[PDB]
C-alpha cells in the first residue's frame, strides 16, 4: 500500500527497474546528511547522538551540512517559535529532492508543553513530516531509532530514477504503525524493576 | 470525678474543699480502689463506659473517647506505643469544659487525667512496641523522618 504525490495506490513495481530502484534506495538510506539546525534543547540531544559515546557516524549519518542544498534530512529538533517558523519553511524550501523530515521532541511534534501565544503547535502545521519522535527531550538513541525508522521508510519508497524517462510521481510506503507492531510485546510485560535501586 | 490519693483523705467533703484539691465533690458517694486493681484497666473500664454512653452529638466526645478507649486497651495488653500517653493528655486538654457540647466528656476525661497525674508509672509500663502506623510498600522508599 502506497501514497502517491505528483492518492492511495498500489505497488507500481521489469525486474531490472526494481533492482535499480533498490540500489538507489540503498544508497539514499545509507547516506543521509542532516542539516545542522539548532532550535532548542532537542538539538543538544541530537548532537549528543553525534558524539563518541553514541557515534551516529556508524550509520553514515554524521556529515551534518551547514547548507540546505547539501542536506538530505531536516531534523526539527526544538520548538517552532512563530518568529522561527518562516525561517524553518525557507530552509526546508531551499532543500533539494529527495528530502526527509524528522520531528524531534514534543515541541516539534505538537507544540508540547508550550501551548502558548508565541509557539506554532507542531511543525507539521506547515511542513510535512516523515518520522515523529516523542520525548522532551528524546534521548540520543531515540533519535537513532528514528533514523533507522526513516531508513526503513526510504528503503521501500519509489522515486523516478531520471527526470526525463518514466513516472515522475513519488510513492511513499504506508507503513504499519510502530504502536500496533509493538503492541504484542508491550502488553505482555508483567513485572518491572522497582524504582528504589540503581 | 478525678481520682484522689491517700493524702487527700484528710479533707472535708465540701464542694469548695474537693474543688481546690483538683477534683469534684460530685454525688459525695466515694469509691475506694485498693492496690490489687490495675489503674490502667480501671481507667479503661471507665472510658469504655463513657465512650459507649456518648450521645453522639459532638465530635470530641464521640470520636475521641473511642480513641482513648483503644489506647487504653492497647496499654492493657502491653501493645502501647510512644505518643499514646501524649495522645491521652491531648484528649484531656481538648475534651475539657467549653470544648464539647455538654459536660459528659469533661467528666469522662477527669479520671483519666487524674490517674495519669498520680499513677503515670502504670501507664508507662504499657508502652512496649515501637510506634508503627504504616506498612512498607514495595517500590516506594519511605520518608524517614528523624
Ligand atoms: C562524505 C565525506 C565526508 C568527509 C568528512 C566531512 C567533514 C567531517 C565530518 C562531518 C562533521 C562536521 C562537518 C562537523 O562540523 C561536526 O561538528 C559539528 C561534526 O561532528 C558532529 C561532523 O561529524
Ligand atoms: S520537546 Fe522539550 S527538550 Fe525538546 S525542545 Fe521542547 S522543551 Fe526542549
Ligand atoms: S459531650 Fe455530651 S453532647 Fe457531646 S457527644 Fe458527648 S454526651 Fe453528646
Amino acid at each position: 500500500d502506497y501514497t502517491l504525490t505528483r492518492e492511495i495506490v498500489t505497488d507500481p513495481l521489469n525486474v531490472f527497474m526494481g533492482k535499480l530502484n533498490d540500489m538507489v534506495n540503498w544508497g539514499r538510506k545509507n547516506s543521509i546528511w542532516p542539516y545542522n539546525f539548532g532550535l532548542s534543547c532537542c538539538y543538544v540531544e541530537m548532537v549528543t547522538s553525534f558524539t563518541a559515546v553514541h557515534d551516529v557516524a556508524r550509520f553514515g549519518a554524521e556529515v551534518l551540512r551547514a547548507s540546505p542544498r547539501q542536506a538530505d534530512l531536516m531534523v526539527v529538533a526544538g520548538t517552532c517559535f512563530t518568529k522561527m517558523a518562516p525561517v524553518i519553511q525557507r530552509l526546508y524550501d531551499q532543500m533539494l529532492e529527495p528530502k526527509w523530515v524528522i520531528s524531534m521532541g514534543a515541541c516539534a511534534n505538537s507544540g508540547g508543553m508550550y501551548d502558548i501565544y508565541s509557539v506554532v503547535q507542531g511543525v507539521d502545521k506547515f511542513i510535512p513530516v516523515d518520522v515523529y519522535i516523542p520525548g522532551c527531550p528524546p534521548r540520543p538513541e531515540a533519535y537513532m531509532q528514528a533514523l533507522m525508522l526513516l531508513q526503513e521508510s526510504i528503503g521501500k519508497e519509489r522515486r523516478p530514477l531520471s527526470w526525463v524517462v518514466g513516472d515522475q510521481g513519488v510513492y511513499r510506503a504506508n507503513m504499519q504503525s510502530e504502536r500496533e507492531r509493538k503492541r504484542g510485546e508491550r502488553i505482555a510485560v508483567t513485572n518491572l524493576r522497582t524504582p528504589d535501586e540503581i | 470525678t478525678d481520682f484522689l490519693t491517700e493524702a487527700h483523705l484528710d479533707l472535708p467533703m465540701e464542694f469548695e474543699s474537693i474543688g481546690k484539691a483538683g477534683s469534684r465533690l460530685g454525688t459525695a458517694l466515694a469509691m475506694a480502689v485498693d492496690h490489687e486493681i490495675n489503674m490502667v484497666s480501671l481507667v479503661r473500664n471507665l472510658e469504655e463506659f463513657f465512650a459507649r454512653e456518648s450521645c453522639g452529638w459532638c465530635t470530641p466526645c464521640r470520636d475521641g473517647l473511642p480513641w482513648s478507649v483503644k489506647i487504653l486497651r492497647a496499654l492493657e495488653r502491653g501493645e502501647g506505643q510512644p505518643g499514646d500517653i501524649e495522645t491521652l493528655e491531648q484528649l484531656c486538654r481538648f475534651l475539657g469544659p467549653g470544648k464539647t457540647f455538654c459536660a459528659h466528656a469533661p467528666g469522662a476525661v477527669e479520671p483519666l487525667q487524674s490517674a495519669i497525674k498520680y499513677f503515670r508509672e502504670e501507664f508507662e509500663a504499657g508502652i512496649k512496641q515501637p510506634f508503627s502506623n504504616t506498612h512498607l510498600i514495595n517500590g516506594i522508599q519511605p520518608n524517614l523522618l528523624k
